């Protein structure tokens, strides 16, 4: 397994790289609820702001709240079947 | 009533790769 992410380590790498920083861990973490497009919504997500990410990730009252308004903005547009 | 309103038409965040259809 792989360690944790924080403000340290973000900043140690670009602000370019930091995006696939904070997905790449994202990717398994919302892997476990919607894999089907954990990186779709990780790529929406990340991109919101690095600086309430930053926060987010020991906010587990926000974090499934802006996941779960994703997940609902799709069904809004068009729900497709595929698995 | 969706607070931040998302973009479902947004991309994914990993790097493009494998060219073509396939």
């Amino acid at each position: 397994g792989q360690e944790p992410l924080t403000a340290s380590m973000l900043a140690s790498a670009p602000p370019q790289e930091q995006k696939q920083m904070l997905g790449e861990r994202l990717f398994p973490l919302i892997q476990a609820m919607h894999p089907t497009l954990a990186g779709k919504i990780t790529g929406m997500l990340l991109e919101i702001d690095n600086s309430e990410l930053l926060h987010m990730l020991e906010s587990p009252e926000s974090l499934r709240s802006k996941v779960d308004e994703a997940v609902a903005v799709l069904q809004a547009h068009q729900a497709k079947e595929a698995a | 009533a969706k607070p931040f309103v998302p973009n479902v038409h947004a991309a994914e965040f990993v790097p493009s790769f494998l060219r073509g259809p396939a």
